[PDB]
RNA sequence: GAUGAUUCAUAAUAACUUUUCGAAUCGCAUGGCCUUGUGCUGGCGAUGGUUCAUUCAAAUUUCUGCCCUAUCAACUUUCGAUGGUAGGAUAGUGGCCUACCAUGGUUUCAACGGGUCGGGUCCGGAGAGGGAGCCUGAGAAACGGCUACCACAUCCAAGGAAGGCAGCAGGCGCGCAAAUUACCCAAUCCUAAUUCAGGGAGGUAGUGACAAUAAAUAACGAUACAGGGCCCAUUCGGGUCUUGUAAUUGGAAUGAGUACAAUGUAAAUACCUUAACGAGGAACAAUUGGAGGGCAAGUCUGGUGCCAG
RNA sequence: AUACAGUGAAACUGCGAAUGGCUCAUUAAAUCAGUUAUCGUUUAUUUGAUAGUUACAUGGUAUAACUGUGGUAA
C-alpha cells in the first residue's frame, strides 16, 4: 500500500470547494490505470458532481473497445479497476474531428487520449464543457512526448527536435501548463512531477458572493411582476442585469433604440433574450419579429421564451399557440407563436433577407448577429426597437473588432450590454484563464499614448523587419507580450478568425511573419503585421514528404485554382508567395501603413535589400531584419480576399491584377472570393496578361449570372484593374482587333442598324432596343470599338449595367443618384456616338 | 462503500491510502528544484540582434 | 406364370424425354506368369449404383364395442349434401378439389341436439411469442431455418444492431416458509465417417416421522436393614401371606459411536466384515398423555366465633 | 518414404438431429379397443438377389480452410 502525495487530494478538494477546474497530465504507459482512481477522489469529494465523462481520441482507444458485448466475449476467450470504470461510469467516446457534437453537453470530465494531435479548437471545445470542480486530464504516454518534457525541464532554451512540421504549439502548451496554478503533472505512480505550477498547493480550510448578490436581488423584485417572475429565472448577476436593461428598453418604448448584447458562449444570452421576449409579451408589445441565419438555432431561444411564459402564467393552447415549420430543411423548427391574452400578439421568425416585412415591426431580435452579412444587418436596422446578440469566440462567430466596427457604425441611440460571468461554473476558473493566455482569445488592442506624444510615424520612416518564429513562441515574457500585441492586431482587422490558425502560423514551415515596426529611437508595438506563405515549386518537396508519410499536408490553393481555370502547367512550376493576411490597426487606417509595408515586402523578395534555429538535441533575437536573411527566389505575389471596394481599392493601388472571381458567394460572409496577382520585376510577365484578358472576358459575361448584385461602379473598377494589366505589358504582341465590316454584318442585320439610327434621330422608342444593348456592351467593353468611341466613368457604368448586369434603366437612377430622365438623356448621347461610329466604317 | 476499500483506494480521516529510459527521466525530473518561472527570470531576451537584453516587461 | 379374381407378373413393337443409370473412388497384400518390360495376368475388404423382394414404418380403410336421454323429432341440403361422367392433385383410392348432369343421404330399430384425455407403471392421443406464406429431408406442414406483419423487449458513438422452452435442475405466485441450479455415461439401451464419440436417455449420490419392515435404551448375583403388603366391599366390615427399600455391593455381555483397514463402487456414499478405544447417574441423561395428594406466621372471597370456597 | 504414406487442429464432403423427455385444455365411435383390406399407396436403412451393349484417366467451367490489406461502436 502506497500513500498518495498530499498535493493531489488537496488540489482536487480545493477545486471542488471553490468549484474551480484543474488539470492533470499523466505520463506513463499504465496511465490509463490511474484514471479510475482519480475520478473516485471526486465522487468522494462531492457526490453532487456530474458523473458523465468525455473521452476524446483520434482513431483508436488505448487497449479496450467501447462495445460491452465484445468486452464480455473478449473476456470469455475478477477484474482490474480500469474495466470496472469503463463499465459503471457513463463515458462518451469522441473522435477529435467530431468536436462539434460536444459543444452543448456537460461532462464531469474530458480525457484527451493523444497529445500530439491536440489542436486549439479541439482543446478549447472540450474543456469549457467541464463543470466547476471538474478536472481535465491529458495523457502524455508517447515516448517522444516524454522526451520533449525532459529536455524542457533541464533547459528552457534548448528545444528537442526530431528529424517539416515544427509542432511549436505542443511545447508552448507544456510551458504554459507549468505556469498554471491548478495544473499538476504526474506519473503512473502518482508521483507529483515538479514541472507543474501547482507546487505549493495546500488544503484549503472547510467551507459564494455572487449568489448572495443574485439571491438578494430576487426577493427585492419578487413583488414587482412581471419582473419578479422573470428575474427569478436568471442564473447570474450579469444575466439579471441584462434582463433588467432589456426591460428598461421595453419600457422606454423608443423605436430608434438598439440594445447590443455581447458575451462568450455558454453565458446564457438566449435565456436573457428569451426572457426579455417574454417580458415584451407581458408588457403589451404586439408584433414580435425574430431573425437568425437559420430557425434551427433559435430552438433554445424559443424554449426559454416559453419558460418565461410559464413564469408569467401563460399556458399553452389557451393564451398562446405554437406554429412549427413545414419545410424539411428546418426540421419542424418553431416559426411563429400567436398569443391571445388581452390582444393579439405575435412572435414570428423571419429570414434576414426579408427586411421589407419589418416596416410594421415594433421589435426585432437579431440572434448571432456575427453570422449575418454586414449589408443585410444594416438593412435590418429600421425605425424600431432592436435587440442584437453577437457571440465572441463562440461557434465561428467573428473577429472582435468587427463587433467593434459595428459599434463605431452605431456611433440611432445604442445601448451596450456585456455578460462576462459564466453560468456553468465559478467565475475566474483558472483553466479558462489559462486557455485564454495560450490561445490569446481575449487579447485586446490598446491605444499607445507614446504614439500620440511623438505623433503618428510617417510611412517612409517605418522599416519592415522579419520575425523569428522560434523566438516568438519560446514563451519568454517579452516574447509573449509581443505575441498578444500582434495577435491583437490579427483578430481585429479581418472578418473571421478560427482558433486553429494559431497552430497554422506557428508549425507550418512555409508561413513567414513580417511586421511593419515603427522607426527605432520598451517592447516595440506593431503597426502592421504581414504573414506570407510560400506556394509554388518550393512547396513540392514538403508535399512529397507529406505523400511519403501518407498524410498530405495543407494545400496550394492557387497553383490549384489557377490550374483549374486556365490549366497552365507553368504556374504550378513558378515559385511564389501569397499574403494570407494584412493587418493594420483600424484606428490608424487610411494612413498608408499597409501600402508601405507591401512596398517594402515587394522590394525584399526582389533582392533590393541584399543560423537562427534554436538548438536541436541563448535564444536568437526576437526579430530579424530584411538584409540579415536572404529572400527566396520568387516569381509573383498573390492574395486572398472577398470582393470589397475598400480592399479592392487597396489592392489595385498596389499594382496587383485580378485573375479569378468566385461565382458562388461565400455563405458565411455572402461575399465572392478573389485572387489577385502581381509580377515581380525582372521576371516574365506575359502569362499574367493572358489570364487578365480572359478573366475580363469571363467577368463581363458573368456580371448578370451572379454578380448582378454588384454595383456598376464596383464592376467598372475591376475591369479597370484588369485593364491596368495590359498597361503593364509594353509589348505590342497581344492586342485587340478592330471589328471588320463582315463581323459587324453578322452580329447585326441591316434592319438592326436602321432602327439604331432612328434613336439617334429620336424617332423610335427605347424598349425596341432591348436586345442590342448587351452585344453593344460586349463589343465596347471588349474594346472592339477602338479609340474612336470613349465614355466617362458614369456612362461606362450605365452601359455596363444595362447591357451586362442587365438592370432596368430606373434601377440605375437610384444607384447613380441620377433622376431617370437624365439617365435616358446620357444613354441617348451614348447611343449617338456609336450610331456615328458605325457610319464612318460604312 | 465509503469506509471500506473499493478497488485499491482507502480513505481514513483526511488521508487517502492507495494500493500500487523514461524512468531515469522521471526520477531525474522528480529531482528538479527551481521552477520554470524562476528559470525565465534570470534570462533576458535580446529583442534586437545587437540590442540590450530585456529581462522584465514594464 | 400367379391368385377366388386382373388392364397382375412378364415379354414385344412404334416413338418420346431440358430425364436417367450402366464406378474418372479408397485401404491392406504383392501372388501367378512369362514374351525383363515394372510387359501380361491378379487376392481380401471399404465406399458407391438400376430394379425387385424383405425389414423399419407411415397413410387410408371394412365390421363390432354397457351412461341418461323425445320435458332433444326431425338432421344435411344455406357456398358438395347423396350419386354419375370427365378433369386437377395425392404417394396413391376417394366430391379430396374442379366442369355438366340426377334429387337425393340419416332417422321413432332414436338420426340430430343437450348434460356428464382414452384404454390396459404399459400402450396409444394431443401441445410448446400470435397469425399468414415458404424451406430441407425417406419420414415434418418440424421445439430447426427464411419473408412480410402484429405486439413485447435489449443495447448503442443514436448511424444502426439483435432478441424468444413448466425437458433437466433452481425459483415467483402470502406477510406465514420444506428434496441439490449434486456425480457419471461404469451398467441397459439409442445415434455416427462408429469398439473407442456422445445421450439432464438413463444411472449414482444428497434431504425426510407422507407411508411400510425388524429392535436397542440393559442382563445376572450377593449382602444389610425393617413389618406390613395386597384384594373385595355403598354401608359396617370381610379375605390373603414373604413382603418393602426412597439401602449397600460384585463380576460378566455388547450396541450406538469413534475408527487401522478391506470390501463395495466409473469413482464415491451406504451395506456387510473387522484390528484398537468405547458403561453405573451405565449423565452414552426417548418422549407423550392421564388420576390424585400434601405443605406456609402467604394471599383473596361468603358467613350463624374456631367455619366454608 | 522425392507423389504421399504417421496422426492430426481447421475446412470441404457423408450421416444424424421427425428418437427420447414433459403437461392433460380439448374433444362422447372424435380418437380409441378388437377386427379387415391396400389388386389403392410411399417407405432412409437392414437382408437376399440384381446392370458384358484422354481412358497408363478430362476441366475449373473452384473455391473453403489458409496468407495478406482494410472498415465498423458492434
Amino acid at each position: 500500500k502506497k500513500a498518495i502525495d498530499s498535493r493531489i487530494p488537496s488540489l482536487i478538494r480545493n477545486g471542488v470547494q471553490t468549484k474551480q477546474r484543474s488539470i492533470f497530465v499523466i505520463v506513463g504507459d499504465r496511465a490509463r490505470n490511474q484514471l479510475p482512481n482519480l475520478h473516485y477522489l471526486m465522487m468522494s469529494a462531492d457526490l453532487k458532481m456530474n458523473k458523465s465523462v468525455l473521452w476524446a481520441y483520434k482513431k483508436k482507444l488505448l487497449g479496450f473497445t467501447s462495445h460491452r458485448k465484445k468486452r464480455e466475449n473478449k473476456i470469455k476467450k475478477e477484474m482490474d479497476p480500469f474495466e470496472s470504470f469503463i463499465s459503471n461510469q457513463n463515458i462518451r467516446y469522441v473522435y477529435y474531428k467530431e468536436s462539434e457534437k460536444i459543444l452543448g453537453n456537460t461532462y464531469g470530465m474530458c480525457i484527451l487520449q493523444d497529445f500530439e494531435a491536440l489542436t486549439p479548437n479541439l482543446l478549447a471545445r472540450t474543456i469549457e464543457t467541464v463543470e466547476g470542480g471538474g478536472i481535465v486530464v491529458i495523457l502524455l504516454k508517447s515516448m517522444s512526448s516524454l522526451k520533449q518534457l525532459y529536455t524542457m525541464t533541464m533547459d528552457v532554451h534548448a528545444r528537442y527536435r526530431t528529424e517539416d512540421v515544427v509542432a511549436r504549439f505542443n511545447e508552448r502548451f507544456i510551458l504554459s501548463l507549468g505556469s498554471n496554478p491548478n495544473c499538476l503533472v504526474v506519473d503512473d505512480e502518482l508521483n507529483v512531477l515538479p514541472l507543474s505550477g501547482a507546487k505549493n498547493v495546500k488544503p484549503l480550510p472547510p467551507k459564494p458572493p455572487k449568489q448572495l448578490e443574485l439571491q438578494e436581488l430576487k426577493e427585492s423584485l419578487e413583488d414587482v411582476q412581471p419582473a419578479g417572475s422573470l428575474v427569478s429565472l436568471s442564473k447570474t448577476v450579469n444575466q439579471a442585469h441584462a434582463i433588467l436593461s432589456f426591460i428598461d428598453a421595453i419600457s422606454e418604448k423608443t423605436l430608434n433604440f438598439t440594445v447590443a448584447l455581447t458575451a462568450g458562449r455558454g453565458r446564457g444570452k438566449s435565456a436573457a433574450l428569451g426572457i426579455s421576449i417574454a417580458a415584451a409579451v407581458s408588457h403589451g408589445y404586439s408584433n414580435i419579429f425574430v431573425t437568425s441565419p437559420s430557425p434551427e438555432n433559435l430552438k433554445t431561444l424559443f424554449e426559454f421564451i416559453f419558460k418565461g411564459f410559464d413564469a408569467l402564467g401563460y399556458q399553452e393552447h389557451i393564451d398562446y399557440d405554437i406554429i412549427q415549420s413545414t419545410n424539411p430543411d428546418f426540421n419542424k423548427a418553431i416559426v411563429r407563436v400567436d398569443i391571445k391574452r388581452d390582444h393579439r400578439q405575435t412572435i414570428q421568425y423571419i429570414v434576414p433577407q426579408d427586411h421589407q416585412v419589418l416596416g410594421q415591426a415594433e421589435l426585432v431580435v437579431i440572434d448571432e448577429a456575427a453570422a449575418i452579412p454586414l449589408p443585410i444587418v444594416k438593412n435590418l436596422l429600421g425605425p424600431y426597437l432592436v435587440f442584437m446578440a453577437s457571440t465572441i469566440n463562440g461557434y465561428e462567430g467573428t473577429g472582435r473588432s468587427l463587433s467593434l466596427k459595428l459599434i463605431q457604425q452605431l456611433r440611432r441611440q445604442l445601448r451596450e450590454i456585456s455578460l462576462d460571468e459564466p453560468i456553468r461554473y465559478a467565475p475566474g476558473d483558472p483553466i479558462e484563464k489559462w486557455l485564454n493566455k495560450l490561445l490569446c482569445l481575449d487579447v485586446t488592442l490598446i491605444k499607445n499614448p507614446r504614439f500620440a506624444t511623438r505623433g503618428t510615424p510617417h510611412p517612409s520612416q517605418c522599416n519592415l523587419f522579419v520575425v523569428n518564429r522560434d523566438t516568438l513562441f519560446s514563451y519568454h515574457p517579452v516574447s509573449e507580450n509581443f505575441l498578444e500585441k500582434m495577435m491583437a492586431l490579427y483578430v481585429s482587422s479581418h472578418y473571421k478568425n478560427s482558433p486553429n490558425d494559431l497552430q497554422l502560423m506557428s508549425d507550418a514551415p512555409a508561413h513567414k511573419l513580417f511586421v511593419l515596426l515603427p522607426p527605432i529611437d520598451r517592447i516595440p508595438d506593431p503597426l502592421c503585421v504581414i504573414q506570407i506563405a510560400l506556394e509554388g515549386e518550393i512547396s513540392k518537396e514538403s508535399v512529397r514528404n507529406s505523400l511519403s508519410r501518407g498524410q498530405r499536408a495543407g494545400g496550394d490553393l492557387i497553383p490549384w485554382l489557377i490550374s483549374q481555370q486556365f490549366q497552365d502547367e507553368e504556374f504550378a512550376s513558378l515559385s511564389g508567395a501569397r499574403i494570407v493576411r494584412i493587418a493594420t490597426n483600424p484606428e490608424y487606417a487610411s494612413m498608408g501603413y499597409g501600402s508601405r509595408a507591401i512596398e517594402l515586402l515587394r522590394d525584399y523578395f526582389e533582392g533590393k535589400f541584399t543560423d537562427y534555429s534554436i538548438k536541436r538535441v541563448t535564444l536568437p533575437p526576437l526579430l530579424l531584419k530584411l538584409s540579415e536573411q536572404p529572400p527566396h527566389y520568387l516569381h509573383y505575389l498573390g492574395v486572398s480576399y472577398g470582393l470589397t471596394q475598400s480592399l479592392h481599392k487597396f489592392w489595385k493601388n498596389n499594382s496587383f491584377v485580378p485573375v479569378y472571381l468566385r461565382q458562388t458567394a461565400n455563405d458565411l460572409t455572402g461575399e465572392h472570393t478573389c485572387v489577385m496577382l502581381n509580377v515581380l520585376e525582372g521576371r516574365e510577365s506575359n502569362w499574367l496578361v493572358e489570364f487578365a484578358k480572359d478573366f475580363r472576358k469571363r467577368f463581363l459575361s458573368l456580371l448578370s449570372y451572379d454578380f448582378h448584385k454588384f454595383t456598376a461602379v464596383q464592376a467598372l473598377s475591376v475591369i479597370e484593374s484588369s485593364k491596368k494589366a495590359q498597361d503593364l505589358s509594353d509589348d505590342e504582341k497581344h492586342d485587340n482587333k478592330e471589328l471588320t465590316r463582315t463581323h459587324l454584318d453578322d452580329i447585326f442585320s441591316p434592319f438592326d442598324l436602321k432602327r439604331l439610327d432612328s434613336y439617334s434621330n429620336n424617332l423610335l422608342d427605347y424598349h425596341v432596343i432591348g436586345d442590342m444593348i448587351p452585344m453593344l456592351a460586349l463589343l465596347y467593353f471588349g474594346d472592339k470599338m477602338g479609340d474612336s468611341v470613349k465614355l466617362s466613368s458614369v456612362q461606362s457604368a450605365i452601359l455596363l449595367a444595362i447591357g451586362l448586369q442587365r438592370k432596368n434603366i430606373d434601377t440605375i437612377a437610384k444607384e447613380l443618384n441620377l433622376p431617370s430622365n437624365q439617365t435616358i438623356a446620357m444613354f441617348a448621347k451614348i447611343m449617338r456616338k456609336m450610331s456615328q461610329y458605325f457610319r464612318q466604317l460604312l | 462503500a465509503p469506509m471500506s476499500d473499493v478497488g485499491g483506494v482507502l480513505m481514513d480521516k483526511d488521508a487517502v491510502y492507495i494500493d500500487i529510459e523514461g524512468e531515469k527521466l522521471m526520477t531525474g525530473l522528480q529531482s528538479v528544484e527551481q521552477s520554470i518561472a524562476e528559470k525565465f527570470d534570470g534570462v533576458g531576451l535580446q529583442l534586437f540582434s545587437n540590442g540590450t537584453e530585456l529581462h522584465e516587461v514594464a
